[PDB]
């Protein structure tokens, strides 16, 4: 049963676009350009895009085309280096254990929706705290007594219910069954493979952009839109001079971009060894970053109209995360002339940017498990029933009333400077011990011209040297676990550690047992580790590339 | 099934030419990502292909002398060598790596043919 291809290339390009594209893209690249800078923000994130990311993406394209396996079975090329592709399926079902769970807090958001009185618009309901305030009568963003932050933390999340992450409580039915649907629709979109999660795509990566046309378009007419607007673009040129600036920018273009999480490399797998993986990665990240630029003109179009709503500063509105689209966002809807529908159609946005990101999540998982097991391969629909299951049953504990702890400590520790350092490893294998010339072989042989000069520096020197000053600062950045003024117990930093080790520790445990497992001598087990594992029959010959200068002074 | 049936090969003087055949069934080439490999004490290393879209490249140690070509009709792809070197005497491998979009991955490969250039 040989690997199918994409039924279109448009399928492919959709499903890249969709898991690039995500909440991160709507409520954190605005955030950010607004504190660094506003359009000087853009130049170091549109230097790290050009220098890192979309070096990155076209790496892990063209590899998952050229070799057709997922992330741990792609190191056939380096097989010391499979614990790299380990570490990022354990990453990606790390991730979907808690990315999940804002899926259905959006699901929640859009089932409460369908009324002419939101939720959140007033006060007197049930998980309303006697201290709620009328939010016309009314820094801001984190009051926490208005109708929208009381319905998201008492109704939603029920984090009231909750002292701690020692206190978390049992799973709420409602979040639940919101996670329920959030599954069973991951897994009827990913049980027959691209088939038919490259359809889904078309509607999941697509419908956002609709969404945030109309959303711009009402909100550019909204009374103080253009306050927000110019305070979302302000130019400040001195930010540049901090290191905080770039620090974000950095890690905001790795992480809203998504390369070398094993994603990518999953979906390239499916293309015809023809496809212009090199086109495809221009366009994809640049997509991805024109959309976060775009989306950040709606959010704070929206925000200067609730500033200019509550006779505040842009700076007392101006949220990022959870807070800004479950809070803030809310509120101004429920503010606008047919606030249902733009409730509707806004929490519909939420999911199809979260829905096809989780895809692309679980498609690495899927994949790359399938990949490295042929029985896998063979039951498609059972080994995605136990991703997915097993998702819902690690995701329960972030449903939970103190799911919210849950969640924060596995987004800190999750997919932090684990995922960070597994994509350091992975692009230096494929750009050191492989070689960045092998690579530039393959690429020609799939699309007939060598990448040029500035692809190879750039996934030799300037990816590698990027991705390790992100793994410093996230090192170096590490602030002991906190959720708003809740400090988290010292044994709740420790087992954040430990989940972030433990797909840390793959690499190094992945690379004893092969030296172990391998037979010869340390230089025959070195050799065989090294060599790519269709080239292993020249080690008894003893031909190896990576003990030659040459090998390693190849630009 | 796919089978990828390779001819043509054989005894060629240096500077000679030679027109190895890839009988292809069970796919049509004209769609087909048509690849041809080459093994002298050597790791298979590409020669030319003809891609889905019928765009042909060629690896550097042949370009300008190999010329890849299919003909629909046959279900056939033509590799044209000429300007034989002795270093070109290898088995060429007609490979079909996919049959371009809603298809398969069938990295299948022919038997091979034997080419041997004499100085
Ligand atoms: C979920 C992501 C986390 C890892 C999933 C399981 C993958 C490891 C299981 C496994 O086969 O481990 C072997 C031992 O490696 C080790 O020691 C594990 C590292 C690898 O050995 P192998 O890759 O040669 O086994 C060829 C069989 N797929
Ligand atoms: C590229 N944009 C998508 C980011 C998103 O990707 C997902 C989403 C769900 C499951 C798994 C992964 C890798 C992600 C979210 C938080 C941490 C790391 C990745
Ligand atoms: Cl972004
Ligand atoms: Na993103
Ligand atoms: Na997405």
């Amino acid at each position: 049963q040989p690997r199918e291809t994409w039924g279109k290339k448009i399928d492919f390009l959709l499903s890249v676009v969709g898991f690039a594209v995500d909440l991160a893209n709507v409520w954190r690249f605005p955030y950010l350009c607004y504190k660094n800078g506003g359009g000087a923000f853009l130049i170091p994130y549109t230097l790290f895009l050009i220098i890192a990311g979309m070096p990155l993406f076209y790496m892990e394209l063209a590899l998952g085309q050229y070799n057709r396996e997922g992330a741990a079975t792609v190191w056939k090329i380096c097989p010391f280096f499979k614990g790299v592709g380990y570490a990022v399926i354990l990453i990606a079902l790390y991730v979907g254990f808690y990315y999940n769970v804002i899926i259905a807090w959006s699901l929640y958001y859009l089932f409460s929706s369908f009324t002419l009185n939101l939720p959140w618009t007033d006060c007197g309901h049930t998980w309303n705290s006697p201290n709620c305030t009328d939010p016309k009568l009314l820094k801001y963003s984190k009051y926490k007594f208005t109708p929208a932050a009381e319905f998201y933390e008492r109704g939603v999340l029920h984090l009231h219910e909750s002292s701690g992450i020692h206190d978390i409580g049992l799973p709420q039915w409602q979040l639940l069954l919101c996670l329920m649907v959030v599954v069973i629709v991951l897994y009827f979109s990913l049980w027959k493979g691209v088939k038919t999660s490259g359809k889904v795509v078309w509607i999941t990566a697509t419908l956002p952009y609709f969404v945030l046309f109309v959303l711009l378009v009402h909100g550019v007419t909204l009374p103080g839109a253009s306050n927000g607007i110019n305070a979302y673009l302000h130019i400040d040129f001195y930010r540049l001079k901090e290191a905080t600036v770039w620090i974000d920018a950095a890690t905001q273009i790795f992480f809203s971009l998504g390369a070398g999480f094993g994603v990518l490399i999953a979906f390239a797998s499916y293309n015809k060894f023809d496809n212009n993986c090199y086109r495809d990665a221009l366009l994809t990240s640049s997509i991805n970053c024109i959309t976060s630029f775009v989306s950040g003109f709606a959010i704070f179009s929206i925000l200067g109209y609730m500033a200019h709503e509550h006779k505040v500063n842009i700076e007392d509105v101006a949220t990022e995360g959870a807070g800004l689209v479950f809070i803030l966002y809310p509120e101004a809807i429920s503010t606008l002339s047919g606030s249902t529908f733009w409730a509707v159609v806004f929490f519909v946005m939420l999911l199809a940017l979260g829905l096809d990101s989780s895809m692309g999540g679980m498609e690495a998982v899927i994949t790359g498990l399938a990949d490295d097991f042929q029985v896998l391969k063979r039951h498609r629909k059972l080994f995605t029933f136990g991703v997915t299951f097993s998702t819902f049953l690690l995701a329960l504990f972030c449903i939970t009333k103190g799911g919210i702890y849950v969640l924060t400590l596995l987004d800190t520790f999750a997919a932090g400077t684990s995922i960070l350092f597994a994509v350091l490893m992975e692009a230096i294998g494929v750009s050191w011990f492989y070689g960045v010339d092998r690579f530039s072989n393959d690429i020609q042989q799939m699309m007939g011209f060598r990448p040029g000069l500035y692809w190879r520096l750039c996934w030799k020197f300037v990816s590698p040297a990027f991705l390790l000053f992100v793994v410093v600062v996230s090192i170096i950045n590490f602030k002991p676990l906190t959720y708003d003024d809740y400090i988290f117990p010292p044994w709740a930093n420790w087992v954040g550690w430990g989940i972030a080790l433990s797909s840390m520790v793959l690499v190094p445990i992945y690379v004893i047992y092969k030296f172990l497992s391998t037979q010869g001598s340390l230089w025959e087990r070195l050799a065989y580790g090294i060599t790519p594992e269709n080239e292993h029959h020249l080690v008894a010959q003893r031909d190896i590339r990576q003990f030659q200068l040459q090998h390693w002074l190849a630009i | 099934e796919v089978q990828l049936v390779e001819s043509g090969g054989g005894l060629v003087q240096a500077g000679g030419s030679l027109r190895l055949s890839c009988a292809a069934s069970g796919f049509p080439v004209y769609q087909a990502n048509m690849y041809w490999y080459r093994q002298a004490g050597k790791e298979r290393e590409w020669v030319a292909a003809i891609q889905s879209e019928g765009r042909t490249i060629y690896a550097d140690s042949v370009k300008g002398r190999f010329t890849i070509s299919r003909d629909n009709s046959k279900n056939t792809v033509y590799l044209q060598m000429n300007s034989l070197k002795p270093e070109d005497t290898a088995v060429y491998y007609c490979n079909v790596k996919d049959a371009g979009w809603a298809s398969y991955q069938y990295d299948y490969w022919g038997q091979g043919t034997q080419v041997t250039v004499s100085s």
